């Protein structure tokens, strides 16, 4: 229910059992005066923020202080007050004990009025010797005092047979009290005279008395169990002014205190816990001639009666009340609304409804009347208390069958919204960076300088700059120069010379850093220099010296580096000069600057040296100049691009300068550049559609936040306005995470609802014709507090999991496949019906699922049907309408649930789909499109029993092969076209993540790519063009295609990752090792013979006649060679500098390197320890220098050929960890790690390597160059003996 | 129907004092049909 703005719960509670009373004896009074610790007649009240005692509550006695406070001479602080009170009460006890000895007066009933009056007169310093003879009752408490007369008129006054006594305080203020926001309310009970009490023995006499007495201020009475017998209470004109902005007189304050006590007692009620009184509320009997309907007294009476009948507040009542809480409650009481309850106060008596749980009418004997025809429909149950949630909580809404017009929903959303506001943005890309590189290889074909791609002509547009800046401002990473330099250096130091067999770059060589910058990080130099010198970078041995040059340097020389200047020769040159400063915003001038920088770096380098240059804008003139004036003068080159932000920058590395050669651009460089530009174009298109970094949200941008706020919610009987507003918010952001919060702000209770919108939400919105309303039960149940939180656009702070990326790839493919106005048959849709946001807004959909759906049914605009039945069963496919069929991430789980092989499941699915009317089938399939390998931690493959295991989810599914599925489909549809949708290497699906306020990382993307390698999407086109595969589609082998149904004038062309692999118009101009094409007229067939070089998925297209629209064929998959590797060791080892040579067998296609695992990281072993070369018969030989430390390290062999490392080959060398050290030779020794190790000879310890107090033994010898993975760790030569290292 | 229990209730399905006494003058209809002819409604 709801009453004038006060929300009420939907259940009723009440106390059940009263507690009996004990009378008050002289022993009890003496004990009360004793005031022993823990039993005192007072109790302190503390400020809720500072925690200082600010007031005290007075129990019995000390309920008689009715004079001005300066008359008692009280102290100011709590402790002084305690001491003063104890000392005075002790003397009072002795004075009262002199009259009534405890020996024969210990069990006698004492007059409460006389006790209170005696204490007050003692403390106020007036005569009380007329009070002691009345201490012990003789007939009745009131009868003894009604007859005394005017002698004691200072305390008691008798108007015949009714005794008037002035009400005493129940609270007392200390000096700290300051009307603070956190001080406890005292309800005007701390004043001199807030009220007067009239005691009699019967109610009729009291009514007769009050007939001829004033009653305008209002008369209150307890009916259940009054304190000192029957009495009426009359309020004076004193007021409470501690609850701003309100001023409350005595009557309303007393009513309010009683009402709150009753509500709190209602909430915490048990059937077997006695309470002092079953009804703590006051009733106003005489004086109700002067109550206005809009007054506070009328509504206080309504609340009092409601609390009597068992109602509960929806908000939590604090254990100790404070002024802000009371002010908020009173502000809620006076708001707008009506009393929805069927209970209205009436002067004559109190009403108890028939369904009320209170049993007060049976406890008492006069005052409460039960109404039979008055009924309440409510469950009887007490509230369950909960603590307040510090952050907003999620909320899943559920829709009823109600409907409304969309326009009214938009109007209510406009009314309730809290926009505009400035939120926090967050980061759109977090985590570590990766690198993509290409090198020179002679197995590729020759590419001229005009076939190479160039940067887009619109690179410098205003919105392009906006996109680049937005991407750069919202990516979290460390110093970018350090990352780029580390990647480039680690790539450069491991290139192998062709004719000598060593690395180009070696340790202890001169280095020149051109373009070094101080920077405003306090280092005053490039960061990567410092570790490089100390050898903290594995695989990068330190140089002899480093010299810095540039305009903005701090520890070098300021010089213009494009013109001759005095400087010697250097064996390695690293350039990082940008072409922006000197180049006057003209592109050709920047290209000329690149040329001059290349000439300068060529002159500065000694013959046999090496250099690195950075290019900001790769243009075709630059490629031509490099081709004509540099390449015929170096030995080898490579290109690197460490991806930190969205750029077209590139690094060019030249090895072996000042030497003749015949180097040319190759096809691999063409592929590298094509993908390098495509990735930038896609990411720019995505990131130009995001809001500005630090914008103000008005609701106008497609991507943004939405929020609404409602004051004093009315969930119980929600008016259509609030329900329509909440439904409008739900319609704007559908299928997005939603949060709610309930909190107090400025004397109100407020509900706030927040979510985020997106283009998918707009698409789902455009499909509605009406507005489906929600079920408000979940909100009206809530009876707690949830504190709010700051709004942030990108709430996620870690990056999407690879499973989410795989699902986004599948969803993007589904969205792209469906054109406009095409009937869709979706199989296995979830309850939430994601498909409604992917297909366009004019395409009818039929979702088939075994589980019941959650989406509403009558609000939609076009056909939208949901069916509850398994899709692999027969008897239903004849009667559905569809053309494109979608089944994603459902077939494997369904086949595992029924415990059948994947072949049988696919056969059954194709059987049911044969009888349909579909044209295109899109099925997510469990089948490998490469060699079978396991992704540790995310997917494991069991080949003997074909079985995919998913450890992140603890799930299991079967799988099959391409041959079986292709044979099944070719049997079902004799002329279909099967394609394997290529989603690897493509970044378009990211449009479904960054535009939904979701944060991505690069490593998760790579994991998703590697998982999609084994779970492709098979797309079958029913009426397609048959073609046949003949050879073994393996890298390097001969593979053939047989294509029918074409003439002698037709043209073919193949595509490999958005780059034209080859064509038939110009056969020799291809980028594939060997292609040939023949035509046969009698069979009318095209025969294509090919030899491939790179594994992947290739697509084919055909051009017929003069048509401008090309007809698309299927696609095929080209696989990598075998991954079986082995090693063989000689019988007699070698422990000298020459080392031992082991013969290893592996396919020549792979490039091998050796690594080691340290603290969960991968580190490159030294090139001084392992050397790979070839023998006469071509057998691969590996030369290794055996080390004692190798008894405690495990070395791995991994392939480094492609962008991934270690996915195809990861071979541990076991026989290196199990060598037997000779006892009569000189051995190499080195510290295995950075920990301290103890070296022991025959159990006699020698020294502790890495210890601070380590001194070299006299007979040990040092090695000129180390063989340890860490270049900082030195190598020693140890004499004959057997040694052991223990990791201290 | 069925049997149940509540702490406070208004009617007793399984209790005493209920009447079941079909009559001709009482009968039982809800809304078998309504007249919604196209000629009448315009």
């Amino acid at each position: 229910a709801n009453v004038w703005g006060v929300r009420l719960a939907d259940s009723l509670s009440s106390p059940t059992i009263e507690t009996r009373t004990r009378q008050y004896t002289l022993h009890d009074l003496c004990s009360d005066l004793d005031a022993n610790p823990g039993r005192e007649p007072w109790k302190p009240l503390r400020n809720q923020r500072t925690n200082n005692i600010v007031a005290v509550q007075l129990f019995r006695p000390l309920q008689g202080l009715v004079l001005d406070t300066q008359l008692y001479g009280f102290p100011g602080a709590f402790d002084d007050w305690e001491r003063f009170m104890r000392e005075k009460l002790r003397v009072l006890k002795y004075e009262v004990l002199r009259i009534y000895p405890i020996s024969n007066y210990s069990n006698e009933h004492v007059n409460v009025f006389v006790a209170n009056a005696l204490v007050g007169a003692f403390l106020s310093n007036q005569a009380f010797y007329d009070l002691l003879p009345l201490l012990i009752i003789n007939d009745t408490m009131i009868g003894d005092l009604l007859g005394t007369g005017a002698s004691l008129s200072q305390f008691f006054q008798s108007h015949g047979d009714v005794l008037e006594v002035a009400a005493g305080r129940k609270y007392l203020q200390m000096e700290n009290y300051s009307n603070d926001d956190d001080d406890p309310p005292l309800f005007a009970k701390d004043l001199s005279d807030y009220a007067k009490a009239f005691y009699s023995d019967t109610y009729e006499v009291l009514d007769r008395f009050f007939w001829t007495h004033d009653s305008s201020a209002g008369v209150l009475v307890h009916y259940d169990k009054p304190t000192n017998g029957h009495h009426y209470l009359l309020g004076t004109l004193t007021q409470m002014v501690s609850a701003p902005p309100y001023i409350i007189n005595a009557t309303d304050a007393m009513l309010l205190e009683s009402c709150l006590e009753q509500f709190s007692a209602n909430v915490r009620a048990r059937p077997a816990q006695p309470v002092t009184r079953l009804d703590q509320c006051y009733h106003l009997r005489w004086g109700a001639q002067y109550v206005g309907e809009d007054s506070l007294t009328y509504r206080l009476g309504v609340l009092s009666l409601l609390a009597t009948n068992g109602y509960q507040l929806a908000r939590p009542i604090p254990r100790q009340l404070t002024n802000r809480w009371l002010s908020s409650f009173v502000s809620q009481i006076m708001s707008d609304g009506v009393n929805e309850t069927p209970l209205w106060p009436q002067e004559r008596y109190v009403q108890i409804a028939y369904d009320s749980p209170s049993v007060v009418d049976g406890a008492t004997q006069y005052g409460y009347v039960r109404k039979n025809q008055l009924r309440l429909g409510m469950r009887i149950s007490a509230l369950q208390s909960l603590s307040d949630t510090p952050s907003p909580v999620q909320w899943l809404p559920q829709y009823t069958i109600d409907q409304a017009a969309m326009d009214e929903g938009d109007l209510m959303v406009s009314r309730l919204t809290q926009l505009p506001l400035r939120p926090d943005y967050g980061n759109i890309w977090v985590g570590d960076a990766l690198s993509y590189y290409v090198d020179y290889n002679r197995s590729h074909r020759v590419v001229l300088s005009s076939e190479l791609p160039q940067l887009p002509d619109t690179y410098f547009d205003g919105d392009e700059q906006y996109g680049r800046s937005l991407f750069s401002l919202a990516r979290k990473i460390g110093d970018r120069s350090l990352v780029k330099d580390t990647a480039v250096l680690k790539h450069a130091y491991q290139a192998i010379d062709p004719n000598t067999g060593k690395e180009y770059l070696r340790s202890r060589q001169s280095v020149a850093y051109f373009g070094a910058s101080a920077g405003h990080s306090g280092a005053d130099q490039p960061l990567v220099i410092e570790p490089w010198i100390q050898g903290k970078i594995s695989g990068v041995p330190p140089p002899s010296s480093v010299r810095q040059f540039g305009y903005d340097v701090a520890r070098g020389a300021i010089v213009d580096l494009a013109r001759p200047f005095p400087s010697g020769d250097y064996q390695f040159v690293y350039s990082d000069v940008d072409q922006v400063v000197d180049g006057h915003d003209d592109l050709s001038i920047s290209s000329g600057l690149v040329e001059s920088l290349l000439s300068s770096c060529m002159h500065a380098t000694a013959p046999g040296g090496s250099f690195v240059v950075k290019i900001n804008f790769p243009t075709r003139p630059v490629w031509h100049y490099i081709e004509q004036k540099i390449l015929p003068n170096i030995t080898s080159y490579m290109l690197i691009k460490p991806f930190v932000t969205n750029n077209v920058e590139l690094f060019f590395v030249a090895f072996g300068v000042h030497q003749h050669s015949s180097l040319t651009w190759t096809s691999g460089v063409y592929f590298f550049l094509v993908d390098h530009f495509y990735r930038y174009e896609t990411l720019s298109t995505i990131s130009r559609q995001l809001p500005s970094f630090g914008y103000v949200d008005d609701g106008s941008s497609v991507t943004g936040i939405e929020t609404i706020s409602i004051e004093n919610p009315g969930f119980s009987n929600m008016t259509q306005a609030a329900r329509i507003g909440i439904s409008g918010l739900c319609a704007n952001v559908g299928n997005a995470r939603k949060s709610i919060a309930i909190y107090e702000s400025h004397g109100a209770r407020v509900l706030t609802i927040t979510s985020r919108r997106s283009p998918a939400s707009a698409r789902r919105k455009s499909r509605l014709r009406y507005l489906p309303l929600i079920d408000p039960r979940s909100l009206e149940v809530q009876a707690r507090t949830i504190l709010p939180a700051d709004p942030v656009l990108f709430e996620n702070v870690s990056g999407a999991s690879p499973h989410v990326c795989l699902t986004m790839m599948y969803n993007f493919e589904v969205s792209s496949a469906v054109y406009d106005g095409d009937v869709v048959l979706d199989l296995g849709t979830g309850p939430e019906a994601k498909i409604l946001e992917l297909i366009p807004a004019t395409s009818p959909v039929t979702c088939v699922d075994i589980r019941p759906t959650a989406q509403p049914s009558g609000c939609w605009n076009v056909r939208t049907t949901f069916l509850e039945l398994d899709y692999l069963s027969d008897g239903w496919i004849t009667g559905v309408r569809g053309d494109i069929v979608t089944c994603m991430l459902s077939l494997g789980a369904a086949a595992a649930g029924k415990s059948m092989t994947f072949d049988a499941a696919f056969q059954q699915l194709i059987k049911v789909l044969s009888k349909s009317t579909a044209n295109v089938v899109l099925v997510q399939v469990n089948c490998p499109t490469d060699v079978v390998r396991s992704i540790k931690g995310y997917l494991e493959i069991d080949s003997t029993n074909k079985r995919y295991r998913f450890p992140k989810f603890g799930r299991d599914e079967p799988y099959s092969d391409m041959d079986a599925l292709e044979k099944i489909c070719r049997t079902a549809w004799p002329n279909c076209s099967i394609t394997w949708v290529p989603l690897s290497y493509d970044l378009r699906w990211t449009r479904l993540a960054l535009l939904e306020s979701t944060t991505l990382s690069s490593a998760s993307i790579r994991i998703a790519e590697l998982m999609y390698k084994y779970m492709p999407i098979m797309r079958i086109d029913i009426h397609g063009l048959p073609m046949e595969k003949r050879g073994n589609f393996i890298v390097g082998q001969n593979c053939s295609l047989v294509i029918p149904g074409f003439n002698a004038q037709d043209v073919f062309n193949c595509y490999f990752n958005s780059a034209l692999a080859f064509s038939t118009e110009d056969v020799n101009a291809a980028m594939i090792p060997q292609v040939s094409a023949q035509f046969d007229a009698t069979k009318g067939e095209w025969t294509l013979d090919m030899v491939f070089s790179d594994a992947g998925i290739y697509t084919m297209q055909a051009l017929v006649g003069s048509n401008a629209n090309p007809v698309s064929l299927g696609s095929f998959v080209v696989d990598s060679p075998d991954v079986d590797i082995t090693d063989a060791w000689p019988a007699q080892l070698d422990f000298t500098i020459a080392g031992t040579d082991v013969d290893i067998t592996v396919n020549p296609y792979y490039r091998l390197m050796t690594f080691v695992r340290i603290d969960g990281q991968w580190q490159i072993a030294n090139p001084d320890k392992f050397q790979f070369f070839s023998s006469a018969s071509g057998t691969l030989v590996m030369n290794v220098k055996l080390d004692i430390a190798d008894k405690y390290l495990l070395y791995y062999i991994r392939d480094v050929q492609s962008r991934d490392v270690g996915f195809y080959i990861q071979h541990p060398l076991q026989l290196l960890n199990t060598i037997t050290l000779p006892t009569n030779e000189d051995l190499f020794l080195s510290a295995p790690d950075m920990r301290e190790w103890a070296v022991k000879e025959s159990g006699n310890t020698i020294c502790i390597l890495n210890s601070q107090g380590f001194v070299l033994p006299q007979d040990w010898d040092v090695l000129t160059d180390t063989i340890s993975w860490s270049p900082s760790i030195p190598t020693y030569i140890v004499p004959p003996g057997d040694y052991t290292l223990t990791p201290l | 129907m069925g049997n149940a229990s509540s702490i406070v209730q208004t009617i007793n399905v399984t209790g005493d004092g209920n009447v079941f006494k079909p009559s001709a003058e009482t009968s039982s209809t809800a809304v078998p049909s309504l007249s919604l002819s196209p000629g009448m409604l315009n």
